[PDB]
């Protein structure tokens, strides 16, 4: 048996609104990764991450399974 | 602050001990404890937590008195004064796995792994965070963020890296009834084992409340009658005004 | 009358307020505890208690 | 008063004590980290000082390491420079305990301790 | 006459609850001041039986708090009755400064009993945060830490006071054991300023919601407004038990369950919930010797407002005006108690400035300007030239 | 005891009101007439009349103020945004 | 240790009887335990442990 979250977490990122934020958080990270091999980026002190579009992501599908979980699990 | 100086929100889950009438799941607390003994007992003193105080609530009290006679603690030395050790009784303490803060953080790599007696009331979020702390590590931080080497991320503590790396995986320990144990059942286990163990009172606190918010919203109905009933005199008083006759 | 009889000896008004807050104390406790562990019939000890049956 | 020796601090172990219910946050430097901390000029910090004033015995680092913002705790041997990094405003420092950078507008305190042979009286 | 009014001991209490002619047209407000004197009992009963079980070293506070809310029986009850009831207490006092500051309460010939107001106001305050810090959490050393290295600004004299009030180097042992001894005295510096509060408030009575003169229709205290108390006894009763046993933790700060560590700092030291707007006053001066004096001054500033107000009508009942600018003072105290929970951060930096600059603009700037210009439009409103 | 000073209130006989004179009050036993004779019809129609009146002096407070602390609170979280990084090292500094 | 300089020993003559006892240090690194000389602000030892 799988765990109960994991699925559910899954369900949920391939919804129209989540695949709509998945791939926007996927287009900050490939702007990340030709950031990080461009020369002069160790001393830049300027680093953009992708945190807040991270937080995007984790926050829509917090609103999702909250309420929904607790029913799956004994 | 940032919002990953902040942490991310714990969002609300739907807890079996939430709500003004309903107590803890005692058959949680019990599949609790098994996941802090077999998990995180290695690494987390429950320093605040009586033997005896486990009696009643998740285990029968022959389960105690074999659970606690595994430790050693400290007796009353003997006839010539050499220290001596015993086994436990109901009326002592879970002991932590580390004997001084200083051991402690020799073993986490520096950091100092908190005691769990008060984690709940602790922590801003409750339960919620103590939940969606354990089931928040991802497999990998977000793109652009370089960890301290050592530490590990996951959002839902406040600034990223946490020194804890995940130990909840799916069928690390074995239930005593046949419940699957995943990591969400686990870690929604000993979150309400931890909660247990942060408010014992929860049960008679939620009954007590409920004979006085009974009793205390009947008294003040009825005051308002008794009040209404000695006030009807002055409540109802009529004044008439005949100016007199101003001969005087 | 049942002024003349409850009412209207104060030496009887508070010997019945007394035996009426007697007698709420043990029943009004009771009818609250078999209502709140009713309402969480599953989740108490002794429903753990019995439901370790091996 | 604390009266920890004159032959027991590491150089590569960054000690932190509590002394008089406060963190003091000790190293022991090599002769080549004399230069190596006040190389930075003056102009490229937000106060002027150099290694004299603050440390008498330059070998002998003493530092006072109560931040000038909060109060938060460096690390030892972490940073940019091989000194102290404030995880708690990103407060970088050298192994002068200068603020070079970070938002904290002033350099760490300098307790008064006193050396008489075979001891440092940190009071 | 009467045994009430023939002996020494009953003519005080027959003078006081029983004979004593209230106004009879007071509203629901003149109830505050008999919730505090039962909200006083409340804390000193449970702080009596909770200091029974109380060690006040700095290694047994926390650890004896929580042996109060494990080991004694309905030690739960005792440690949330008192913390969220000391709550409660700021809350009914804060309604019953405004109560008195609305209905012109504060002036002639009751000047009296404004000024034995901010001196139970001012030890009530020195009471809750010397009891605070007696849990010995994180937020109450690091607030003690915080709130005693303030006389540290006082010229010359203010390391030597400090190390004098800490009683050593830092908030340590002493500071500890000796700010429970000295909380476990100033209620009962408090329930003797009470009685110093009723007897200026005894010379002339109270006052009315209308701010005419209520010697005319006066009703008497007992079976009146003995029985108007007790709804609101028994509803203060009713609101403190729920969140004493439904919701216990909402009101207090989650990181005062931390024992308090003084090598890690918090992420952002707050008081408790009713000192935030002084805190905020506090941290709005970028000074420090000038905070100290600001913070204390606007509680000293409570003194000017019989001198201010140029009003021939007591109260703001009848004035249009003076009853809108009253609320943008209570909902500019509340805003306040926001900035002081807020970090110091673009912009609550100038909200924080801004919005006590209202709470000084309204005793010293609005009430003498406002209140003129209400008594030329009372004036030239009615008299035809 | 000694003589006190000359206050605005007395006791019962000498109030200290002015003198009145044709005033009759009458009033009624509260054991020969209903109480909560009108607890509704007060907390429908008497109720609304005085929330009428005294509302635009709650409001307008809370409408300037809470208006206020919104349009702060909402840039504050720009400023501490990826968005508005560009603009705090201006007002920061 | 400290109450018998200037009553009856000197400054030097308490550093050097203090110094011959041992008390418990905080532990180190590792968190075993471990035993420092006295100084003038510990209490004058007794013979038996217990
Ligand atoms: C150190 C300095 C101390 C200063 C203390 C600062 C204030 C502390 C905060 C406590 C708030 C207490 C508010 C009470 C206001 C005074 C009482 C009052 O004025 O009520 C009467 C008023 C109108 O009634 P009238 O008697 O004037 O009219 C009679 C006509 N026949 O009735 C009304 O107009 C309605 C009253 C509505 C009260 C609303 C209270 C809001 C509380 C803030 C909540 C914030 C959440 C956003
Ligand atoms: C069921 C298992 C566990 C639970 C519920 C738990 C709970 C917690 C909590 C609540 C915190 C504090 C987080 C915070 O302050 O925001 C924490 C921190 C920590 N935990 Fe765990 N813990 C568990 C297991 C472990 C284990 C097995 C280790 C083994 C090394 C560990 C090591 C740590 C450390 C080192 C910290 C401190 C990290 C820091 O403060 O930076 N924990 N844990
Ligand atoms: C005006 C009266 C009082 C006020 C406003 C007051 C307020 C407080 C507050 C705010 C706390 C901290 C509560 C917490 O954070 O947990 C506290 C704690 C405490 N107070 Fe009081 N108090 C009053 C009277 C008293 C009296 C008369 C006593 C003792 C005889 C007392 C003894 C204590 C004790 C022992 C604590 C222990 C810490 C705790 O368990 O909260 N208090 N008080
Ligand atoms: C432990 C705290 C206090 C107690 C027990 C107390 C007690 C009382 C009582 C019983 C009354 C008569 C009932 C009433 O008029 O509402 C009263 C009136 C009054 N109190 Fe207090 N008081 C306390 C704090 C304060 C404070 C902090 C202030 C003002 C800064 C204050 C100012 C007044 C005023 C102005 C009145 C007269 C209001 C009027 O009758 O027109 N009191 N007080
Ligand atoms: C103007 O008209 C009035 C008015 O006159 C009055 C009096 C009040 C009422 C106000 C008060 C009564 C406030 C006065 C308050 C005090 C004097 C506080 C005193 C309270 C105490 C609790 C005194 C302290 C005494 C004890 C704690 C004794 C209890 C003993 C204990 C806890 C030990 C128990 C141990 C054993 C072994 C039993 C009004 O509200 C009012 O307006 C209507
Ligand atoms: C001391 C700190 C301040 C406390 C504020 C309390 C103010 C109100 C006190 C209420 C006492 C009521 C007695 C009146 C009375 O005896 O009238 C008596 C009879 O009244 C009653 O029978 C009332 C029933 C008993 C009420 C019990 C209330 C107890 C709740 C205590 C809560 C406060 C501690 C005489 O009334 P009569 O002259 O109209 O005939
Ligand atoms: S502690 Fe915040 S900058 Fe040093």
């Amino acid at each position: 048996v799988t765990d109960q979250l994991e699925d559910l977490r899954e369900h949920f990122k391939n919804t129209e609104e989540g695949k709509a934020l998945v791939h926007h958080y996927e287009e900050c990270a490939e702007r990340v990764k030709i950031q990080q091999q461009q020369p002069g980026y160790a001393d830049l002190e300027h680093k953009e991450d992708c945190v807040e579009e991270f937080f995007h992501l984790q926050h829509y599908l917090d609103t999702a399974t909250a309420p929904r979980l607790f029913d799956k699990l004994k | 602050m940032t919002a990953a100086e902040h942490g991310l929100h714990a969002p609300a889950y739907a807890w079996s001990h939430n709500g003004p009438f309903e107590t803890f799941d005692h058959a949680s607390i019990r599949r609790g404890y098994q996941v802090y003994r077999e998990v995180c007992a290695a690494c987390h003193s429950l320093d605040r937590v009586a033997w005896r105080t486990l009696v009643g609530v998740s285990h029968t009290n022959e389960e105690v008195r074999n659970m606690a006679e595994e430790f050693e603690y400290d007796d009353e030395p003997d006839e010539q004064g050499n220290p001596k050790k015993r086994p436990g009784k109901l009326s002592d303490y879970i002991p932590g796995p580390y004997p001084n803060e200083q051991a402690a953080r020799a073993a986490n790599q520096g950091a100092l792994p908190p005691d769990l007696s008060l984690i709940v009331k602790a922590r801003h979020g409750g339960c919620d965070y103590i939940f969606s702390l354990l089931t928040g590590y991802p497999d990998e931080p977000p793109a652009g963020v370089a960890l301290p080497p050592g530490s590990n991320y996951n959002p839902y503590f406040p600034g990223g890296s946490i020194a804890m790396a995940r130990v909840l995986f799916d069928d690390m320990v074995e239930y005593e009834d046949g419940t699957p144990a995943t990591t969400s059942q686990m870690a929604k286990d000993v979150t309400t084992f931890l909660n247990w163990c942060a408010e014992p009172e929860h049960d008679e606190r939620k009954r007590l409340g409920l004979k006085t918010v009974i009793i205390l919203s009947s008294l003040y109905l009825l005051s308002i009658w008794v009040k209404k009933f000695k006030w009807a005199g002055i409540k109802t008083r009529k004044f008439v005004f005949n100016p007199p006759k101003p001969r005087k | 009358s049942l002024y003349k009889t409850f009412f209207k000896r104060n030496a009887v008004f508070v010997g019945t307020i007394f035996a009426g807050a007697f007698v709420f104390q043990t029943v009004f406790d009771t009818a609250i505890t078999s209502w709140y562990e009713n309402h969480n019939k599953g989740k108490l000890w002794k429903d753990v208690k019995a439901r370790i049956a091996a | 008063k604390v009266e920890v020796n004159l032959a027991a601090i590491p150089l590569g172990k960054n000690v932190v004590v509590k002394w008089q219910g406060k963190p003091v946050f000790i190293r022991h430097r090599t002769p080549h980290e004399i230069q190596e901390a006040n190389s930075v000029d003056m102009s490229a910090l937000k106060d002027p000082q150099t290694d004299a004033d603050r440390v008498k015995d330059p070998q002998w680092l003493i530092m006072l390491g109560i931040c000038t913002h909060l109060g938060c705790v460096p690390i030892g041997e972490a940073g940019d420079f091989g000194g102290w990094f404030c995880p708690c405003h990103g407060s970088h420092y050298d192994i002068s305990g200068r603020i070079r950078k970070g938002p904290a507008p002033l350099n760490l305190e300098i307790p008064a301790y006193e050396f008489d042979g075979d001891k440092v009286i940190v009071g | 006459m009467a045994f009430r009014k023939s002996n020494v001991y009953l003519s005080l209490v027959n003078s006081y609850i029983i004979d004593s002619p209230q106004p009879s047209s007071i509203n629901y407000w003149w109830n505050m001041g008999s919730l505090l004197g039962l909200c006083l009992v409340i804390q000193i009963v449970t702080g009596i039986f909770m200091a029974m079980h109380y060690s006040s070293n700095i290694e047994l506070a926390f650890s004896s708090v929580e042996h109060i809310m494990r080991d004694v029986h309905n030690g739960y009850i005792l440690r949330y009755l008192h913390a969220n009831g000391a709550s409660f207490f700021f809350m009914v006092m804060f309604m019953h400064m405004a109560k008195g500051l609305y209905y012109g309460s504060y002036r002639s010939p009751r000047v009296t009993l404004w000024n034995v107001g901010v001196i139970i106001f001012i030890l009530t305050i020195a009471t809750a945060f010397l009891g605070y810090c007696c849990v010995y959490g994180q937020m109450s050393h690091w607030g003690a830490t915080v709130i005693t290295n303030l006389f540290s600004a006082i010229p010359f004299v203010g390391n030597d006071i400090v190390s004098w009030l800490w009683g050593g180097f830092s908030v340590s042992n002493p500071t500890i054991q000796r700010f429970f001894a000295l909380h476990y005295l100033v209620p009962f510096i408090i329930a003797a300023m009470v009685i110093m509060h009723l007897m200026a408030l005894h010379i002339h009575g109270s006052s009315n919601p209308l701010g005419i003169t209520g010697n005319l229709d006066r009703i008497p205290m007992h079976s009146y407004f003995i029985f108007k108390d007790l709804v609101t006894v028994f509803l203060f009763m009713l609101i403190l038990a729920l969140f004493v046993f439904y919701s216990p933790n909402t009101l207090g700060h989650p990181d005062n369950y931390i024992p308090g560590n003084p090598l890690v700092t918090p992420a952002s030291i707050v008081p408790e919930w009713y000192l935030l707007p002084f805190y905020a006053i506090l941290r709005s001066i970028p000074d420090k010797l000038l905070g100290v004096i600001t913070m204390f001054a606007a509680i000293l500033v409570l003194l000017v407002l019989p001198f201010t107000d140029r009003s021939v009508v007591r109260g703001n009942t009848f004035k249009v005006l003076s009853k809108f600018f009253f609320f943008i003072f209570v909902f500019n105290f509340v805003l306040l108690g926001q900035i002081g929970a807020c970090h110091v951060e673009v912009p609550y930096v100038l909200m924080g400035q801004i919005a006590t600059f209202i709470y000084f603009a309204y005793f010293l700037i609005i009430v003498p300007v406002i209140s003129t210009i209400e008594n030329v439009l009372f004036y030239i409103g009615r008299v035809n030239k | 005891g000694p003589p006190s000073g000359k206050t605005y209130m007395g006791w019962w006989g000498h109030m200290g009101g002015p003198k009145q004179k044709g005033i009759t009050s009458y009033a009624v036993s509260p054991y020969a007439q209903k109480p909560l004779q009108g607890i509704f019809h007060n907390a429908v129609f008497n109720s609304f009349r005085r929330f009428k009146s005294q509302f635009l002096y709650v409001l307008i407070p809370a409408g300037i103020y809470w208006y206020w602390w919104k349009n702060g609170n909402e840039y504050n979280e720009f400023l501490y945004s990826k968005a508005g990084r560009e603009e705090l090292e201006r007002v920061n500094v």
